[PDB]
């Protein structure tokens, strides 16, 4: 279905025809083959590049975002996590999602929360199982300013409740973006003076998400660190683009330092000896 | 209920599964999709694009355009090799990070023949014939013409048509290759020599660039998604 | 002869005796907006061939020095003609363009340089932990040169070459839609663009659709007595120009 | 049920090959990846030229 | 009257009505801002845009990679006399040269050349009968607005 | 299927027709179009009103009480939880139900449970899982008043026994009202009299809810915190009405204070200027 | 029993989810449906509904019938602006509370016309022209009658016919716009002007009120559920 | 059983997509809600009026 071309067996040649002469100024790709510069034999490729798919590439669960968040209000420690969803933070992720300009799917989350209790002398506690609260606020909800404020009353904001032990909460989203489809690059601002925002943050908003203890107190200070999954699915891409060279420095821009083109080595002639008897 | 009896790997969370999922956005109205030029499909289609290759990748152009130059000069220069490397098409520092090298880093398997593509930028007047041969592993390196020219070779004659294809077919004894390639997997190497010499008029350039170009054919293939190591940070970036 | 060609749009015509074919898009051709894919209620406005039409922007002098150049659009046309009013009077705008980039030497020149369209180019600063000004990344129709050096400015865009101002290989940007032009065998490169973006329609001000940069990679070289300027320039011509939300000129 | 049978990805005992599959939620973006759409065109990054070139012939002439 | 350094739009009235209610009325850009020159361009360096080039506006100056700036970091679009005019001039991106390469005992420098830049590199050659220890090159590394050799240069046993 | 309407393509005009004149004073509100009042091109709409459904509107689970009870009987802590159910001390839900007059659906509830150990100096245990109880007292039935009642012994009572640590317990519920439909506002009284309670609590009488824990006693005190979540679904609704601009004062009464129609600002003529180049 | 496995996102409780589950009250005789009047099917058969708004919405009037007055006066007032305000139905103070409006804060995403109906409350021997007009997103807002007047308008001739619809066109690039909009989601603004100017006979008011309506057309809808920011507590109520 | 395959909603891949039903349980309160139920009739609350009214036509004459 999604096999390869199978080379056919060629012969010796002597004519006008030129498969390998070209001129790569028209911006063509030879499409040449083994058997146009030589003889080749018949050869039935049963290959499939049914994991080239770009469906198959990015249909994999990649961390996007990880936070801590305490159950006791000792010293500033936040009780609750905030974000304000994209997967500009996670290098690996963020650099496949930019080999397009633009995308369209579908996106299964996952989130994988694990808890601990932080060090102490004396420290015996008998806590039950901690019961965790995530709250999606798309743009324009209200945000909540503690682990008790209003807003966890989740009227209408998607929420999800897991407790410890089970297997980690998940949960699919459809295609959100406000237009036809997402976009990885922004060669614009978010201003008509041409200011302000520039780039991605200039028009993407996923909204927000928070995260928290509905347990009310814990005897001892323990945290929580949640690490969120994107697996996007249904997918579909356009315009392919140079892949990520240089570091990525800042999430809300492509500032960069300029980079080496790749390794060097000795000279243009060097090729290591691996043949010594 | 309907006796069920749970087998093993039942609550995790693998990466690569694929079940279904309740959405937590009931009968959301996706926004109309929108006909949008240069789509892609498979990633195949982007490493069969012809990408600049950096042969003269030395320390010092690193960071220039002269690590795309690969020059040729007017003169006796037979016996004298032009370049060479490896046929590592995502671990040899000349591919690794062309269009082609870029993607096979995030696979660890790896088939097909490859295109280089030469092209003369000299002057309309200067004239030559360079070898571009290819040779399988199992014996060292080509230290002159003649063992070069025993193998898999092209004979490139400069002209009206600037570019020039050396197809490097896939002479492995097993069907895939790892892309982090080691001796086991070797694919051989490729150096270029002077069939002739380049021959110049009076008042015109003596020293020309050869651009190079890689691409993959429409029998290459990759196979085992990973990571690429090309990327990577010490703390969430803000 | 496939060598000769010639480019007719509206009152404008361009001749060529030495080009390379002609590449188009993403295999697309510029095409107005279907009525299953418009969003804008209002009925739009297609000046024709008052602003689709061959427009020639300021040229620019190769030298054996030079590291290249950039356009932004459809921004670099903001002065040109009637294209440019409605752009002013216009909320929303949507064409294709037509790149022809010219330059012409001699068959003891050489060269070779890299034309580009790059949709969505969005360029990095100099100083990373800076912001760009719009001033440093699209002037008019004044280009922008790429440095063989890494740059310092401010507010400038990172210039230096080896990563196109993007953080990326140079030697990848054949991925885009583009054309060589080595002297020895050329004489001009011909791109025509398709309207790309993940929207129907958008602001010409606010949004630079794409970005035209023309990389040499083989440098600019010649013997003594051999004419020492060889200018490159540009031209672009809008097609199949849609524009919607009129309203009062917007003050530049 | 709906049930939809489809064919599996060859196994490593080739040379019952096929699953069931049923959608249980009402939303689409509820189904599994579609990971056996296998279509192809690298022509429109590989041969975006206007005049079709003939492999066997001359780029320019 | 348009101030300075300010320039008036012929498309509105530079004049106001007061109204019944003792508010004047509105006021238009009849009086915009000068734009200020082209700031032009920096061999081998670049000017930074952040906010236009109109008067009151600032530019910044950069020198790429391998060359040192000379004069002024930045300007400002001032009204000079009878318009805006930038407050200092293009500054000057000269080429950052590495000190001369070391000669070596028994050994040569192949090609040696006048002067070398960032990632220009020199290449050594034992004599006859002596042996090359090290490298065989060097490479002009530019930080930080002076040009250092990328190490020491090889020796040459007998 | 619930498609938006499309924008038929009108050209220029100069009839006697007036779509664009009408008059209020009638009660009608006009049915005018973009290309009734200039000149527009035909496109083809797909957008859905499939998510403004009173379905798909009410139908998500939002918390509407909470309460908190304890294990060990010291001091003057409450050990089971009592609950006149209702939906108006959550003001979010609230809200919305009172959006139209009246209601009539089925529901889904759904309770979180958590728990928690309190503080203290030596607080060592080894408690095993805490297993509450979830009775619903209709109107009538015998209330406990006491964690050893009689009344736990859900002779006919529907009651629910969940052990911490699995998924949040849930149940649904048909229509429960006396009457054709649920009333979220009552402009009357509970005696021909005109007088003792007046609104809602006149005539709405759901009945109770219980909550317990079944586990004998603690070795040391702790709490736990139940929260009660309403879902309805098969939803059907009347008489839309005034959304609520005055805070909640009250959860028995409409009562409210003076609030202002909106947010203020500079003048009618007011308008921020976000373009400056 | 039937060997089964587990999925992530077993056993959690997600607000938004749909499940089957047991009737905690078998066989109960649900009371006999009745058909009551005005039945609401979908949101914005309400958002439809034209409905006041306060465009005088100046800290003096928050709290009066003057907040949805918009005074006119006869005499000259050429080039005075009678009123203006941003395109934001949801996120605009002077739609922000109308009904239309007030449904939009339960949703992130709109879309549609809207329906702007202006009614002269004048005497019936008061006449005049007022040019209601809408800028798109772009430029600076009109600051004269001829820059608003390049824009989508309307020249409303009072007589008779007391009331005189506005209809602002969805003219966006993008096919949704967020509630909460913000500049790269602007939708532009309306200003209103005198055409001519408001003619009175002796013994006759020189100032008028005109109300403002404000509706959803037919090609409107809304998108992301979300919680309304209008409604908050700091504990139970009792 | 007695399977109700219905249609799912639209995903972010259009332009199989259908799920199966079943209900396990005895009374109607345990179904699931009804996302596609799609009615509308605003005229009860937009155009209530005694005598209908053409848009084309002036409201009062
Ligand atoms: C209920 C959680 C909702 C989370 C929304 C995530 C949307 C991700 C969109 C990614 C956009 C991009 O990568 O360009
Ligand atoms: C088994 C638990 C029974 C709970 C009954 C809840 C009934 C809710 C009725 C809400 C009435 C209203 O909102 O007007």
């Amino acid at each position: 279905i999604a096999r390869v071309a199978d080379t056919v067996a060629s012969g010796p040649s002597n004519s006008t025809s030129i498969p390998a002469l070209t001129a790569v100024e028209t911006g063509h790709t030879s499409q040449v083959e083994p058997s146009d510069t030589m003889q080749t034999r018949h050869v039935k490729n049963y290959h499939s590049r049914s994991e080239s798919t770009v469906e198959n590439f990015l249909s994999r669960s990649a961390c996007v975002y990880i936070e801590e968040y305490y159950t006791k209000d000792q010293d500033n420690v936040n009780r609750y996590m905030s974000w304000t969803i994209n997967a500009r933070r996670m290098v690996q992720l963020r650099r496949k999602f930019e080999l397009f300009t633009y995308m369209r799917f579908d996106m299964e989350i996952t989130f994988v929360i694990t808890s601990r209790q932080l060090p102490g002398t004396s420290i015996a506690q008998d806590m039950p199982p901690l019961t965790h609260q995530i709250m999606y606020i798309p743009p324009g909800g209200p945000v909540p300013n503690s682990v008790t404020d209003f807003a966890w009353q989740t009227s209408t904001n998607p929420s999800i409740f897991w407790t410890e032990g089970n297997a980690p909460p998940r949960m699919s989203i459809p295609f959100i973006s406000i237009g036809n489809a997402y976009s990885n690059f922004y060669d614009g601002w978010s201003h008509f003076s041409q200011n302000g925002v520039y780039g991605y943050n200039a028009l993407n908003n996923m909204g927000k998400l928070y995260a928290r203890h509905v347990n009310k107190d814990t005897p001892y200070q323990m945290s929580s660190t949640i690490r969120v999954y994107f697996k996007p699915k249904h997918i579909r891409v356009w315009v392919p683009r140079p892949p990520r060279l240089s570091p990525y420095i800042k999430s809300s821009n492509v500032n960069f330092n300029p980079t080496n083109l790749t390794d060097e080595r000795s000279s243009i002639t060097y090729v290591p000896d691996t043949i010594r008897p | 209920g309907l006796p069920v009896l749970n087998t093993p790997g039942s609550n995790q969370f693998m990466t690569s599964d694929d079940f279904q999922s309740p959405s937590a956005m009931p009968q959301f109205d996706v926004t109309p999709h929108m006909d949008i030029p240069g789509e892609v499909h498979n990633l195949m289609e982007i490493a069969e694009v012809d990408s600049v290759v950096p042969v003269n990748n030395i320390k010092a152009n690193l960071q220039s355009m002269d690590a795309y130059h690969i020059e040729v000069n007017t003169g006796n220069y037979q016996g004298e090799k032009i370049f060479a490397f490896q046929m590592q098409p995502g671990l040899e520092s000349v591919f690794k990070r062309t269009l082609m090298g870029e993607i096979l880093n995030y696979y660890a398997h790896w088939s097909g023949s490859i295109k280089l593509t030469f092209t003369f930028c000299g002057s309309a007047m200067a004239t030559g014939k360079l070898l571009l041969a290819y040779s399988p592993p199992g014996a060292d390196v080509p230290a002159t013409r003649k063992q070069a020219m025993l193998g898999t070779h092209m004979i490139w004659d400069i002209g009206l048509q600037s570019s020039c294809v050396l197809c490097i077919p896939w002479i492995s004894q097993t069907h895939y290759r790892l892309v982090q390639q080691d001796e086991y997997t070797s694919a051989g190497n490729v150096t270029c020599w002077y069939q002739t010499g380049i021959v110049v008029p009076p008042g015109t350039p003596n020293k020309c660039v050869v651009l190079c170009f890689a691409s993959a054919c429409n029998d290459f293939s990759v196979r085992m998604l990973r990571d690429t190591p090309f990327i990577g940070q010490t703390a969430l970036l803000q | 002869s496939d060598r000769v060609r010639s480019l007719t749009l509206g009152n404008s015509t361009i001749t060529t005796q030495e080009s390379a074919n002609v590449v188009v898009g993403y295999g697309r051709w510029p095409e107005y907006l279907r009525d299953d894919e418009a969003t804008a209620e209002d009925q739009p406005t297609q000046p024709d061939v008052a602003t689709c039409r061959f427009y020639t922007l300021e040229s620019v002098q190769w030298e054996k020095n030079s590291a290249g150049w950039w356009w932004k659009f459809p921004e670099a046309l903001k002065d040109m003609g009637l294209f440019g009013q409605n752009m002013l009077y216009h909320y929303l705008g949507r064409a294709g363009y037509t790149i022809h980039v010219q330059c012409n030497a001699s068959k003891f020149h050489q060269g070779c340089l890299l034309v580009v369209c790059v949709p969505e180019a969005e360029m990095g600063c100099s100083q990373t932990d800076k912001e760009v000004a719009a001033m440093n990344l699209t002037k008019g129709e004044a280009a922008h040169k790429f440095e063989p050096t890494k740059t310092n400015g401010e507010h400038t865009v990172q210039s230096i070459v080896c990563n196109a101002g993007m953080g990326v290989g140079v030697g990848n940007l054949t991925i885009y839609p583009h054309q060589w032009i080595n002297l020895r065998t050329n004489n001009c490169a011909t791109i025509v663009m398709p309207y790309v973006n993940s929207v129907p329609m958008d602001n010409m001000f606010r949004h630079y659709n794409f970005t035209l940069m023309v990389i040499p990679f083989a440098p600019l070289d010649y013997a003594a007595q051999a004419s020492e300027y060889v200018p490159v320039t540009v031209t672009i011509a809008p097609m199949c120009a849609e524009y919607n939300g009129l309203r009062l000129a917007y003050q530049q | 049920m709906g049930a939809q049978v489809s064919t599996q990805k060859t196994g490593a005992h080739e040379t019952i090959i096929h699953y069931t599959n049923i959608n249980y939620y009402k939303d689409a973006a509820s189904n599994s990846a579609n990971r056996q759409d296998f279509t192809q065109d690298p022509g429109k990054f590989t041969e975006p030229v206007k005049d079709i070139m003939i492999k066997t012939m001359p780029a320019l002439n | 009257e348009c101030r300075p350094g300010y320039r008036r739009e012929p498309s509105l009235s530079p004049k106001l009505t007061c109204l019944q209610n003792l508010k004047w009325s509105t006021a238009v850009e009849f009086c915009k801002k000068k734009s200020c020159p082209n700031p032009g361009e920096i061999r081998n360096g670049q000017i930074d845009v952040p906010g236009g080039i109109l008067f009151g506006a600032t530019i910044s100056f950069s020198c790429n990679t391998g060359y040192k700036l000379f004069g002024s970091t930045s300007s400002f679009c001032l009204i000079s006399g009878s318009s805006v005019q930038w407050s200092d001039p293009l500054p000057e991106c000269r080429e950052i040269y590495c000190p001369a390469p070391p000669q070596i005992d028994n050994g040569i420098i192949q090609g040696e050349r006048d002067h070398y830049g960032y990632r220009q590199s020199v290449t050594y050659a034992c004599n006859k009968g002596f042996t090359m220890i090290g490298e065989h090159s060097i490479y002009c590394t530019v930080n930080n607005d002076e040009g250092e050799w990328s190490g020491p240069p090889p020796e040459c046993r007998g």
